[PDB]
């Protein structure tokens, strides 16, 4: 009675959400075909969370995985999880459209799937109970993401009132530029819709993965297969005290009602320890919980990337930190009581903050309930350093000549441009001017 | 200690009504909430009470759909007192382990009257 | 059989009651005499006694413990009567 | 003592009395001509209530069977279920008429053979003493049974309306319309005498029908013959207290009794779930008593067209909800409780209504009493759409000036063509009007 509908969108962005479900299913101990393990109700005592209760005594995902090409959902056909997934209940088979990129390209063409892209997911919300609202899983890098991920953001608006929107806007690679160029254009679009459309967002990007990418994996070579592990895990367990119970703000709208003082300050920034192998062999021996929220105030775990001197330049006003497995519960208020001996996160002198801990149990499968993960879901208003980064990117593309006739042919015969270089001025000094 | 496990479950329901009147589970205390929440906004009557009797029945199918075997949500109940009609209403609902049995040897009425001023904080 | 007294007194009025409301149908053209109105009147009262009468049952109805399945038959009836 | 005379009659309306009848024998155990088992009495401990008393060991119907085309009474006369019936009393072999494709051919036929018409039906009646009533078992499909079933509902309505009349109307089929051309005219003068000079009626949509039998039943075209086999079946299940012996409402009269609060407002919707064959393999490992009449407030169990948009402009006032077969009956009180809690309907808040639960058994023959059955007889007040349906297909005909001096050269010298479309328009209002 808290059900939420992901809209997977995009090239990268139905793939992310793909391991997002691989994921669910290990620890909910369903197979992809049936139920077969009965640890499923001994440990969670609420399986419905994502899932429509059964018509086949097989729970169902609430999942729409639509793209331009077809290529990415036959990218899913042939792996045996896509009899988890149903042909046209989940996704729809053969979704059609541009070749495409451009972030115009995709807006206008969702203008005529209009029809049938809310009719999918209407026809999934009229089963749930009492729908909290839409996780829009969708991806900026390239146009097809990014075009009409942006239109969900307007129609969603206007055709329900109180529903939670929220995306998890996961930027691409920002020192590549050959890979996609058209990217401080599609991203400032986007942006401008997440500050007059949107509640909340999870910021993300790429060129600060890879900074762990090359850390904690140690592989030399990025694409997209080896960046949706990271991505599926933090959106897992963000969302653990609504899959199981917590106490008190056990809603994902009690979380993010905390992590936020006014709009226009809502980019929340995420952080994830555990990607070693060193990690799970270490927790057998004990690893204290008195360490594990002094060590997520550590900027290298972190997926956004800001300065090492912006950090005294920005207070923290909301910091979560949510321990899932190991946990050691008679010294956890006392973990709590060390965030403020160190002083590592600063905190606002005119207001009251809030150093949010919270607990939760995992799967009752053992070496996924012994080990130590900590998730930070913060809220630093230092996160102006992606916005100037996309912003100087975006005034230098156009002084090299590029899309100011490269992006007037896709329906666009008007400046809206500067409309989007002064949007992003106000939200950037908007988020600075909370703090005094 | 192998009398009560065989007929009572009396230390499982030592750890049962802390997981409710003190809401260790909250996602089942919500989901009831919810529901009830615009029969609660209103000013107490006496036609008040038969409808909380099955906002709960209809709690506890919507939050569960494989942990309803137990006797555990048989072996609690709704609890009513007689609140006058000026008030929220909210003052008025509450729930209680309904025990009467030779399980009521760890509960007694000194207990519930206690689980009573728990409830309401 | 309600409960001993009270309860079992309202519930063989009422339908003493309803079959005086089936002499008062037996007319016909009932509803165009003196007498037709006459009748009806007297019945309006009979009846408001007794709507009045399982009222005071309801009292006790929300008191809590009376003999609870008495008091979930007595009010599912009278839900049944609303929705 | 409640002996039912039944009036099959037209050239649909002989079709759908034929299954009616073949199904009660199949249920009480008996073969067509004799009495064959034991397991007949034990088992049905009242066989006769629409059928003559026994005196013969074997029971007869109390049938009369008129049509103007003699053609489907002897593809009958040939058929082995001529001994279930008479070829020289029960139904006249060879009775005469036109095609019939006029309403007014066989209106002024039965006011020549109309002492002929009422000594049929009281030579039926002569094994009770105190008869139940009439039960029109006719159609409003085609000119035969429309045409002539009109003069039928005025004259057992000045001579026994002490007595219950009622009948199942059965829609014209509105994807004809170059077969039966006569269809808004035949179909406003039957449903005119049927709003002052019957009792109730039993809406049955055909359209409807063909909605739910590519949804459950899944034949690839449904065709007139597998349309009477939908019909039969929920003939039988209305009569489940008054055959079987109940203890409440076992009289025919006692179940209508709470479902028509005033006249003109009695038009019941009928819906019937176990049309889908995937009940049967989940009602043998159970199918739950907490699901079986949740799904008869489903808007999908209708064989009748009512408004959606009109469901929460509109309250139900009075429901019927018949449980059949195994049921569990303990919980059962469990159940009611829950219907009016989600909020599956609406209904009327100002005064009387009634969500009523009956349950009963069925054959000694387990398959087909091993199988969750659900009825429902609904009155809801959003059935003002069918006569604004009926009515706008009724003026765009008096629009191209059809049927307006082509059908006042039998019987109709005089204009009562606009006393049809206000006598639809005081219907609708005097619906809406009842509740607030």
């Amino acid at each position: 009675p808290r059900e939420i509908i992901t809209l997977q969108l995009g090239q990268c962005g139905n793939q992310i959400g793909f391991e997002f479900w691989k994921q669910l299913c290990a620890e909910h101990g369903i197979s992809p075909e049936g139920i077969v393990e009965e640890f499923a109700t001994e440990g969670t005592d609420r399986k419905d969370v994502f899932f429509y209760q059964a018509d086949d005594e097989h729970y169902i995902p609430r999942a729409v995985l639509l793209d331009l090409e077809p290529r990415v959902i036959h990218s899913i056909l042939n792996s045996p999880y896509a009899n988890l997934y149903n042909p046209e209940n989940i996704y729809l088979s053969e979704h059609g459209g541009g070749a495409g990129n451009n972030w115009a390209s995709g807006f206008s063409q969702g203008e005529k799937i209009h029809e049938d892209i809310f009719d999918i997911i209407d026809r999934e919300a009229d089963g749930s109970d009492s729908l909290e609202g839409f996780v829009l899983c969708h991806s900026i890098a390239g146009g097809t993401g990014s075009g009409l991920g942006s239109y969900l953001l307007e129609r969603l608006n206007d055709r329900y009132p109180k529903k939670l929107v929220q995306t998890y806007s996961v930027f691409p690679n920002q020192d590549e530029m050959s890979h996609v160029v058209v990217q401080p254009y599609n991203s400032l679009l986007t942006l401008k819709r997440l500050t007059q459309n949107a509640d909340c967002v999870v910021v993300l990007d790429n060129t600060a993965l890879n900074r762990i990418a090359t850390d904690r994996l140690h592989i030399q070579n990025p694409s997209f297969s080896q960046i949706n592990q990271l991505v599926s895990t933090i959106m897992s367990a963000s969302t653990t005290t609504l899959r199981y119970p917590g106490y008190m703000n056990n809603d994902l709208i009690g979380l993010i009602a905390s992590l936020i003082p006014t709009p226009r300050l809502h980019f929340l920034m995420t952080g994830y320890t555990p990607l070693t192998t060193d990690q799970s062999v270490a927790s057998v021996r004990k690893t204290t919980v008195l360490d594990v929220m002094r060590r997520l105030l550590q900027p290298k775990n972190v997926m956004v990337s800001t300065g090492r001197d912006r950090q005294t330049n920005h207070c923290y006003i909301a910091i979560l930190n949510i321990i899932q497995g190991e946990v050691d519960p008679t010294q956890v208020h006392k973990s709590l009581q060390r965030i403020r001996e160190r002083k590592l996160a600063n905190f606002i002198p005119w207001g009251p903050a809030s150093i949010q801990v919270a607990l939760s149990r995992k799967s009752p499968y053992l070496p996924s309930a012994h080990r130590v993960s900590g998730l930070m879901m913060a809220n630093h208003t230092n996160i102006s350093s992606l916005f100037e980064r996309t912003c100087r990117q975006y005034d230098k593309l156009r002084k090299r000549e590029a899309f100011l006739e490269q992006f007037r042919k896709e329906d666009i015969f008007k400046d809206n441009f500067d409309e989007l270089d002064n949007s992003r001025e106000i939200v950037q000094q908007l988020i600075d001017e909370y703090h005094a | 200690l192998d009398v009560l496990n065989k007929n009572y479950n009396l230390l499982e329901h030592m750890q049962a009504m802390r997981r409710y009147l003190l809401l260790g589970q909250g996602d089942f205390i919500r989901h009831l909430m919810d529901l009830l929440k615009p029969e609660l906004v209103r000013p107490a009557t006496t036609l008040y009470q038969h409808n909380l009797t099955g906002i709960l029945e209809t709690a506890v199918r919507a939050t569960n759909a494989q942990f309803d075997n137990p006797e555990i949500l048989k072996r609690l109940d709704v609890r009513l007192l007689e609140v006058s009609p000026g008030d929220t209403g909210w003052d008025v609902f509450s729930l209680d382990y309904h025990v009467d049995g030779p399980i009521a040897t760890v509960f007694t009425r000194e207990c519930m009257s206690h689980y009573l001023r728990v409830f309401n904080f | 059989f309600i409960l001993l007294k009270p309860v079992f007194h309202c519930l063989n009025e009422i339908l003493e009651l309803c079959h005086s409301f089936c002499s008062l149908v037996s007319q016909n053209l009932g509803p165009l005499d003196e007498r037709g109105a006459g009748q009806l009147d007297i019945l309006v009262k009979g009846f408001s006694c007794q709507s009045s009468l399982l009222f005071r049952i309801l009292s006790s109805v929300r008191n809590h413990q009376i003999n609870p399945d008495l008091a979930q038959l007595l009010l599912r009836l009278d839900y049944n009567k609303y929705y």
